């Protein structure tokens, strides 16, 4: 079903916490434009009919990727959100 | 609906070092 | 070619009428019988295009569900009648072909009974299509057309006439295609493969001319590999 | 008359013992033995039955 | 949300669902406009609006269109009466021709629907974060074992453990000549010869070897694949073959199946090593490897292999050509011995009455048990008859695999269904003497329809009920969940290990299903050293554990377990993970935050449905 | 009380108007209290069907009485039997009361007589509904036939003798819901009935007296009998039944026929001839195949579809009406006020439409505009067939009384020939259900040795959980009955022994293989390999011929087969036959209910469309329970908000979504 | 062409050695897939010539139930570790090649102690047969044949020497094959065909051309029936 559901069960303390982490991680991608990923240039989710699978087709498998990557640190509270959703509106035009 | 997990922000190194400005930022004169 | 090659099964046919034949080739090597028995009789079933009746119109009722006076059958159960004659066509320039019948009075309408045409024939001369009672007034045109296995009505709706309608689409004029795969007794080998392949067919081709051309349609469907990828 | 008891004569019998065969009243066995007793009790006539209709 | 029929999907994968696109057209007119208007469908999503209004509008790149779309998209399924937490499921859609729902046939019991007519519905989320927590957590791919209790919901279905039985059984059908192989290699020649002769049939009774395994040695198991594949060789037959580093004398279809796990996962050093090629495979086997492949490879690898054994089992069970007939009835002669005997017994029963030595109760009681006596008679000959008479029955071939059947059902038809009550609930003292195999008598079916209209009666009262008690238990038990840190209550229960009276007096080592029922995944009060192994304080109960503990029961070493329990749990709403304990649908002990309550009452009330 | 009649088929019609229920105004009996009354009382034998009583809550509620019992006087059942006199049995049958039958010893009908006298000593008889294993003078009465012990329903299925109640009640209750067809098949084996079924059940006509035909049209049948009189009678082409259905009386006799009196005239809408005829029958193999048959399913041979052999038409009956609206009476027009005439055409003439055409979901029906603002009908959502009739009552009632308001009323009847299709339903007359799973492409399914190949093959895992052995022996008359050509009557349990089954299967298999030698062959390689097998399993007896082997398999009921996509012969001999399966009631529920957006309620938000959009589906509240039981926060709160009340959320979704 | 014979079906390989490979081609029409594989499968398992093993003795060798001292194994054993030993012809002429072998001492025996043939090559050199175990005392010779497919010892019975041994034959190099029709969809019809072959060979050659011969052979069986009779 899922890449590395294991590994990253081991990175995640609880499984709802991985959930949270995933759901969170993609509605990032949707709302500051689908730019924000960490991953995306040399591997990338694919499509079939074509490559559009490096864009959106769907972003849960694109937060999954990130995870088993090391590139995103999620805290249960780790930075105020006032100023976390501050510095991704100006660090991200992509909107 | 666990508040243990129910909010745990995902952040980049490079959100990090955004926040890490925005507290810098702080510094006045 | 005396050991090996005349040791190759002998392409023997006996056919009765145009509609059976039956074809014997052996001595066959392992297991080849069957091997080869299946997908020629899958083909035989499959890919045959043939004739069926395209769409009908009669000339009285606008929809199928009526039933015209003097008429004991239904509309239904005469575009039915229609579709189980079988027609032969005798030319690839023979693709469409929109028959016309029309009979009156106390008659039954035979398949035979409709209005002759240059290139084609009636396979289903003798298709009882209908009975008129009495100044039964039954004139009608059928769109028959050369196909290819089955359509359903709905996907060509074909319209020579609004009131005309179409009917699902059955261009397979094989019966039943069977073989068997029966121990061939070579003086060196009695473990050999003679396969007797039985098929009925319509009539409308004969058997080993529908046998050829699937043969022919299977042999580009390999010929799908001089190409690598 | 038609009370079938299991408990001989002479025996020692611990309190709330079921003197014959049949059900009890719960409330006479918290009572006897008070709380644990009676879960372990009522646990068991529940597993019982599931066991009885092959209910794992 | 929607409602229709369903079909099954052999060709789908539970982690997907068979979905005709014309509904799923309706539903996602948002999401089809908004990738349409994506594309140049339409000039706008309005223009689009009357674009998609029209059947007859219809284009075919909406279809690919709307496949882009759904590409990562799924819904939730569910039946009509829903009773448990998989009366619904998340299943990846996939649009497909027709009318009629497509299912995976694995959860047509995981649902309680046949296909007798009745028609499942579907919604879907819709919110990002509502789609991931559904395909998370509700994913049916990911709901694999109950949490009711930890069986497996999965179980596989009749036709692929019947086709799975039928390749990994072997067979052997006569021996009369020398037998004694073992020792004389001048004796396999002559008995080979025999063979070669009528006198040896390949599963002869070979000491060292029956004739198959002498006359065929295969290194490579291909090998003997192909010579199957030549027709030399059939699945279920005595045969040597050089394994890994054993010659192993198995049957074809065992090493086959063999394979089938050694391809499902990766790793078929385990897949063998966790795999008793040695018997016919039966459901029960059947469990035990999923769950024990679950539990070393997990859910991925796991279910790659469920699908392939589905597969494969569905291949096996058509290949086998095994079909039911009326002479597949086969009575055992033994039954007409054991038949004439009640009989005869009754006569004389009927005869000691006459004069009326015995009283009606007296005479009664004595038909009753003369047939309760010669109903297992039959039963046990019946089942011999099965052993060694006709192993490859397809009636007895299915009843003694775990697919279908039980010995009832084929006594009543090959043999007898003769005690009935009547109406009131007493045995009619003639019991049902004929079989379905016979013709049932007028008087005799009538007096059988009193027992199935009472079968009916109940179990449909029993349906209300259950709905009943279920909903009370919710009533009830719906504010328990799991949250808490371990619960500092030093306070346990010591599960009893001996069921201490089965006779008046009779202190027993309590019944071994039992006890993992009660204790699996427990809390230990305290360390055990028990068998030598520190069973140290608060360690979590196995199963290996449960066996561990059944056998020192059986040493005796202890009696009952230093345990936690959520009656001893501190927390005052709420059970400590050591109060509550390890039981998930997946293995490691409950996560803070999970509704125990609302589990513990679907569990229980479920269960009432069948009382 | 009453409420709509039983129009499924006209022994669906006679089973519901001759059978009895205990509930009524309640004081008789009500809903609660019936598990005494639901157990078969002893006197229901020749009184009371105790199989054809409806399942479910309402089970052991309703059933139809005995076939031959009726009522004397007063709601009080009597029931023929035959007397016995002594060792005389007399053929005269005296309805017996229920209370008087206590009286006596009746005798079973299967025992064997030599006439009006016993053939055997030992007879079981009924004394007061116990087994008396008696001498034959201890019977006052002997039962008439098994035929009295049922309702008429019960005695239609052959083989009930190796049938088990639990499901013999289940198809004698399907046997009611079934729809006629376009093609009317009688069972390849019966009871005996059908004629008297299509008699009493007024499907076909019958003459009158002796006479010949004067003239039969489509519609009209003018008669002229033997008695010099002539008297025609117009015959019902399409007719509507209670759920929209064909009645057609088949023209069954030629102008210028002599009839008899009593003379089957025209078949009914399921009679063959003069004999039921519903659903068809097929050659079957029951077989485990793929996943098509997992528990019930039935795997489907392309052919029926090709051949015009499983479909109905199906009759639908719109209506709609204007009204004189305080704000304005709703004209009934052809006016679309705001943007589009082109669909406009089919609306011919003016407010109603033209007649005798197909029409696709959301067509308008009727147009009409409210305050103006447009206010019309439409073609509803799922199908509609081709335009059939209509009806136009306008204030100008002749005989009509439009409610008030109603400025007119307006009537429209489509036709649709439903064919058989991929999620249709059927069952046997045995009590096995189910419904297709798939019907694959004639080209690869397995065929016999003969090209013949079957039409059907079954899951055979359903059978052994179920009691029901007279299917199996169906299967096998059925097909003798296939190479014989011939039918068969079959009494439920005095009809035809496996001896004659043998016998006939010896006769079948040589004629097929007979004239398979004719043909110029023998066995084949594949029987010759898989009559080896059968040996190694005992199934064929080692050494005899292969002939005479495949012989006995044939007695066996069970043959070869060759696979058809791989080609391969099937291991294991298979039971097929010629199977009289009908296509179950696929009620409305089959159709799908499948609603995204479109109406809501008025005093709440909840969606709700119906007659514009399909409509929500029903939520429940367990399922709740189950989402609760995951994890499920915010895709419920969704559900319950964004899908279930919230106007303006689930609005503002869909804006966020488009 | 775009529409149809852009339909067809893709040609598409990837080889995993040349013992393995995928073959998907894709997509087909009804009844296609199957059509091919199977026909093309029952042929690539019997077809293929190969090299196997005819016949081989050990001159103390005199029972196959017998084992040498200072070789533990018997001679089941080493006959069975010979199966798999799959050698390569370098021209049709090596019809038979008998390679002896001779061996003593504590050593192991692999193919590579074999009197190197010209024309006959082993890509197994690496496939250990025996151990010598002290001065074990070997001296064999192996017949092999060039054949196709599998070949029972006994049918052959192939006796260079009178107490040499018959060797079951396995000519075709392919270790097996497995093939599927899957189900794909185009823009119009779901309904479509893909099957995919994933093939083993001993390394003789690799599987594509293996495909290559076999579908080569096919065709030209499709040659039997150009003479009519
Ligand atoms: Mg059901
Ligand atoms: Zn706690």
């Amino acid at each position: 079903a899922e890449p590395g559901i294991d590994k990253l069960f081991g990175m995640v303390d609880s499984k709802y916490r991985l959930t949270v982490v995933v759901a969170k991680r993609a509605q990032q991608l949707l709302r500051h434009g689908f730019k924000n990923t960490v991953l995306e240039p040399e591997e990338r989710p694919k499509m079939q009919t074509l490559e559009g699978l490096f864009d959106d087709p769907n972003a849960v498998t694109w937060a999954m990727k990130e995870l088993l990557t090391g590139r995103l640190v999620f805290g249960e509270n780790l930075v105020p959100e006032d100023r976390l959703q501050k510095e991704m509106e100006r660090l991200y035009p992509v909107e | 609906g666990s508040d243990f997990v129910r909010f745990t922000q995902v952040v980049d190194q490079k959100t990090l070092k955004a926040i890490e400005e925005a507290r810098k930022e702080a510094v006045e004169a | 070619m005396l050991d090996s090659k005349l040791k190759a099964p002998v392409f023997t046919v006996r056919t009765q009428g145009r509609e059976y034949g039956e074809f014997v080739l052996e001595p066959l090597e392992r297991g080849f019988g069957v091997t080869l028995g299946n997908p020629l009789r899958r083909i035989l079933l499959s890919s045959i295009p043939g004739t069926a009746v395209t769409s009908v119109y009669i000339e009285d009722v606008l929809h199928e569900f009526s039933t015209i006076p003097g008429v004991k059958e239904d509309v239904v159960e005469i575009i039915l009648n229609l579709k189980e004659l079988v027609v032969r066509f005798l030319n690839p320039s023979l693709q469409t072909v929109t028959l016309l019948l029309k009979a009156e009075g106390p008659k039954e309408v035979k398949a035979r009974d409709f209005l002759p045409v240059a290139d084609v024939e009636i396979m289903n001369p003798d298709l009882h299509i209908a009975t008129l009672e009495e100044g039964g007034r039954l004139n009608m045109e059928v769109r028959v057309d050369r196909g290819v296995g089955y359509v359903p009505a709905e996907k060509h709706g074909i319209k020579d006439r609004i009131n005309a309608i179409p009917v699902d689409a059955v261009f397979s004029p094989v019966r039943r295609v069977a073989f068997q795969v029966e121990d061939t007794r070579l003086g060196q080998r009695t473990d050999l493969d003679k396969l007797t392949l039985r098929i009925w067919t319509d009539g409308s081709v004969t058997p080993l001319e529908a046998l050829n051309q699937a043969v022919e349609i299977l042999r580009e469907h390999l010929t799908y590999f001089s190409n690598p990828q | 008359k038609e009370a079938r008891l299991l408990v001989k004569d002479g025996d020692y019998v611990e309190a709330g013992q079921p003197l014959t065969r049949g059900a009890i009243d719960p409330h006479q066995l918290l009572e006897a033995k008070g709380p644990e007793a009676v879960e372990r009790y009522l646990v068991e006539e529940i597993q019982k039955v599931y066991r009885a209709q092959g209910v794992k | 949300s929607g409602r229709s029929v369903i079909v099954v999907g052999p060709q789908l994968k539970l982690h997907q669902c068979g979905l005709p696109k014309r509904m799923a057209l309706e539903l996602f007119k948002p999401f089809l406009l908004k990738k349409m208007e994506e594309k140049g469908i339409a000039p706008n999503v309005k223009a689009a609006r009357r674009m998609l209004e029209r059947q007859r509008d219809i284009k075919d790149e909406v279809w690919d269109a709307l496949e882009e779309v759904i590409h990562g998209k799924v819904v939730l399924l569910n039946r009509a009466p829903t009773l448990h937490r998989l009366g619904i499921q998340a299943f990846q859609p996939v649009l497909v021709e027709g009318q009629s729902i497509q299912l995976h046939p694995l959860v047509c019991e995981a649902f309680n629907a046949d296909f007798d007519g009745d028609q499942m519905a579907v919604h879907v989320p819709l919110s990002s974060f509502a789609q991931a927590e559904a395909r998370i957590q509700m994913l049916s791919a990911h709901n694999l074992l109950s949490p009711a209790s930890g069986e497996p919901l999965a179980k596989p279905s009749r036709d692929i453990i019947l086709g799975l039985y039928y390749i990994t059984q072997v067979r052997k059908e006569k021996k009369g000549a020398g037998l004694e192989f073992a020792t004389p290699e001048e004796a396999l020649a002559a008995h080979e010869r025999g063979e070669v002769a009528l006198n040896a049939p390949i599963k002869v009774a070979g000491r060292e070897t029956s004739v198959g395994r002498l006359k065929y040695v295969f290194a490579n198991p291909d090998e003997a694949l192909l010579a199957v594949a030549h027709g030399i060789v059939d699945l279920q037959d005595v045969v040597t073959v050089r394994y890994m580093g054993k010659r192993l004398e198995t049957s074809p279809g065992r090493i086959l199946f063999a394979r089938i796990v050694a391809e499902a996962v990766e790793d078929e050093k385990v897949a063998w090593e966790l795999i008793q090629l040695d018997v016919p495979q039966e459901k029960n086997s059947l469990k035990d490897l999923v769950y024990q492949a679950f539990l070393r490879l997990g859910m991925e690898k796991t279910a790659r292999l469920l699908d392939a054994l589905k597969y494969y089992g569905f291949t096996f069970s058509t290949t086998s050509g095994i079909t039911i007939g009326i002479d597949d009835a086969v009575i055992p002669e033994e039954k007409k011995q054991y038949l004439e005997e009640a009989d005869r017994k009754l006569l004389q029963i009927e005869q000691a009455y006459e004069m009326g030595f015995l009283t009606d109760r007296e005479r009664y009681d004595q038909i009753l048990q003369l047939w309760t006596e010669t109903t297992e008679k039959v039963t046990q000959a019946v089942f011999k008859n099965f052993e060694e008479n006709y192993p490859f029955n397809p009636l007895y071939v299915m009843a003694q695999s775990g697919a279908r059947g039980n010995p009832q059902q084929i006594r009543q038809l090959c043999g007898l269904r003769g005690l009935m009550q009547k109406p009131s609930g007493e045995t009619f003292e003639v019991p049902v003497r004929s079989s379905f195999r016979e013709g049932l008598t007028v008087l005799e079916y009538f007096i059988s329809s009193h027992g199935a209209r009472k079968g009916g009666a109940d179990t449909a009262l029993r349906t209300a009920d259950s709905g009943y008690l279920t909903r009370k238990l919710v009533d009830v038990t719906h504010e328990i969940v799991v949250r808490e840190a371990d619960c500092g209550t030093t306070n346990y229960i010591s599960v009893p290990l001996f069921q201490p009276d089965e006779v008046t007096r009779s202190l027993r080592l309590r019944k071994r299903a039992d006890i993992e029922a009660g204790l699996y995944g427990r809390v230990l009060a305290r360390e055990v050293e028990v068998l030598g192994v520190r069973l140290e304080e608060g360690r979590y109960l196995s199963m290996d554990d449960v066996h561990l503990l059944i056998k020192a029961a059986e040493a005796g070493e202890i009696q009952e377990v230093p345990v936690r329990s959520p009656l001893t749990c501190q927390t005052r709403y709420g059970v400590c993970q050591k109060c509550y304990g390890y039981d998930l649908s997946m293995a490691r002990p409950v996560s803070i935050g999970e509704a125990v309550g609302i589990v513990a009452a679907q569990s229980i009330g479920e269960p009432g449905t069948q009382l | 009380l009453s409420q709509f009649k039983d129009e499924t088929n006209p022994l669906s019609s006679l089973r519901h108007k001759r059978r009895i229920s205990a509930l009524g105004p309640g004081g008789l009996t009500r809903e609660r209290a019936g598990f005494d009354v639901r157990d078969v009382h002893r006197t229901h034998y020749g009184r009371i069907c105790p199989v054809e009583t409806p399942e479910g809550a309402n089970i052991g509620l309703i059933t139809s009485l005995a076939a031959y019992a009726r009522v004397d006087e007063l709601g009080f059942i009597r029931t023929p039997y035959r007397r016995v006199v002594g060792g005389v049995v007399t053929d005269e049958v005296v309805y017996m009361t229920a209370t008087e039958e206590d009286r006596y010893t009746i005798a079973q009908a299967n025992t064997p007589l030599e006439g009006n006298r016993i053939a055997a000593e030992r007879v079981v008889a009924r004394r007061k509904g116990e087994p008396v294993i008696v001498s034959p003078e201890e019977v006052e009465f002997m039962d008439v036939s098994p035929k009295q012990v049922f309702s008429v329903n019960t005695n239609l299925i052959p083989f009930l003798e190796h049938d088990d109640a639990n499901r013999a009640l289940m198809g004698s209750n399907m046997q009611t819901q079934a729809v006629p067809l376009i093609r009317a098949q009688a069972p390849v084996v019966m009871t005996g009935l059908e004629e008297r079924v299509v008699r009493d059940s007024l499907a076909a006509l019958y003459a009158e007296e002796d006479g010949e035909v004067a003239k039969v049209d489509g519609n009209r049948i003018v008669v002229r009998y033997e008695d010099g009189r002539l008297v025609e009678y117009p015959l019902r082409r399409f007719y509507r039944s209670n759920q929209g259905t064909a009645l057609d009386q088949r023209p069954r006799v030629v102008v210028g026929q002599r009839v008899r009196k009593g003379d089957l005239l025209a078949d009914g809408p399921a009679s063959e001839n003069g004999f039921l005829a519903l659903g068809q029958n097929v050659l079957v193999a029951i077989m485990p195949f793929d996943g098509y048959n997992f528990e019930d399913a039935i795997v489907i041979s392309e052919e029926l579809l090709k051949r015009d052999f499983y479909t109905s038409i199906h009759i639908e009956r719109y209506e709609i009406e204007a009204r004189d609206t305080k704000l304005g009476p709703e004209r009934i027009t052809r006016d679309i006020p705001h943007l589009s005439e082109a669909a406009l055409r089919d609306l011919d003439e003016e407010g109603v439409v033209r007649i005798g055409a197909e029409v696709k979901p959301g067509d308008i029906l009727v147009g009409r505009t409210s305050f103006v603002k447009d206010t019309s009908l439409r073609v509803p959502p799922g199908e509609g067939g081709i335009v059939v009739r209509t009806v136009r009552l306008r204030r100008g009632d002749p005989g009509v009384e439009l409610k008030p308001g109603v400025r007119e009323v307006v009537r429209v009847y489509v036709a649709q020939k439903r064919k058989l299709q991929v999620g249709d339903k059927l069952a046997n007359r045995h009590g096995n259900k189910g419904v297709v799973a798939k019907i694959l492409p004639v080209e690869d399914m397995p065929h016999l040795p003969d090209g013949t190949p079957v039409d059907v093959i079954l899951n055979p895992l359903g059978v052994p959980s179920r009691m029901n052995l007279g299917q199996i022996l169906e299967t096998h008359l059925g097909l003798a009955g296939y190479f014989l050509g011939q039918r068969y009557i079959s009494p439920i349990f005095d009809g035809a022994k496996e001896p004659e089954i043998k016998e006939l299967l010896a006769q079948a298999f040589e004629v097929y293989f007979g004239k398979r030698k004719g043909e110029g062959f023998g066995v084949d390689k594949r029987e010759v390999e898989v009559l080896r097998r059968a040996e190694k399993l005992g199934l064929v007896t080692p050494g005899k011929t292969p002939e005479e082997q495949l012989k006995e398999l044939f007695l066996q009921g069970k043959v070869v087969l060759y696979d058809g996509r791989t080609g391969e012969p099937i291991e294991g001999p298979i039971v097929v036959g010629q199977m009289f399966i009908m296509k179950l009631y696929h009620m409305v529920e089959d159709k799908m209910h499948a609603r995204s957006t479109g109406p809501y309620s008025l005093i709440t938000q909840q969606p709700l469309g119906g007659k514009a959009q399909f409509g929500g589906q029903r939520f429940g509240e367990m399922e709740v329970w189950a989402l609760e039981a995951y994890g499920a926060a915010h895709t419920l709160q969704e559900m319950l908000t964004l899908k279930s009340d919230d106007i303006e959320g689930r609005n503002a979704a869909y804006e966020a979504i488009i």
